[PDB]
C-alpha cells in the first residue's frame, strides 16, 4: 500500500 | 473525479506493457529499475500487491482497481 504509492507516485515525475 | 484516474492508468498501464501484449507480466515490472528509482524486489511487491486473482498475469482492469485505490486517499 506504501510500496503502490512510491510506484505511483514515482511514475508521477 | 474518475476519468482523471482514467487517463491515468492508461497512461501508466501503456508504460508497463510498452510491449503491446494487453497485460502486465512479471517480468514487465522488473525493466521498470531502470526506468524507477525502485528496488526489484520493491517491483515484485507492487506486481503482487496488483494481481489480486494471482495470475501472475496483470489485467488493465487489476491495474486500474489497485491505482483507483490509491489516487482517491
Ligand atoms: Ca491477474
Amino acid at each position: 500500500e506504501g510500496v503502490l504509492a512510491n510506484f505511483f507516485n514515482s511514475l508521477l515525475s | 473525479g474518475q476519468l482523471v484516474m482514467l487517463r491515468k492508468a492508461q497512461e501508466f498501464f501503456q508504460t508497463c506493457d510498452a510491449e503491446g501484449k494487453g497485460f502486465i507480466a512479471r517480468k514487465d515490472m522488473q525493466r521498470l529499475h531502470k526506468e524507477l528509482p525502485l528496488s526489484l524486489e520493491e517491483l515484485e511487491d507492487v506486481f503482487d500487491a496488483l494481481d489480486a486473482d494471482g495470475n501472475g498475469y496483470l489485467t488493465p482492469q487489476e491495474f486500474t482497481t489497485g491505482f483507483s485505490h490509491f489516487f482517491f486517499s
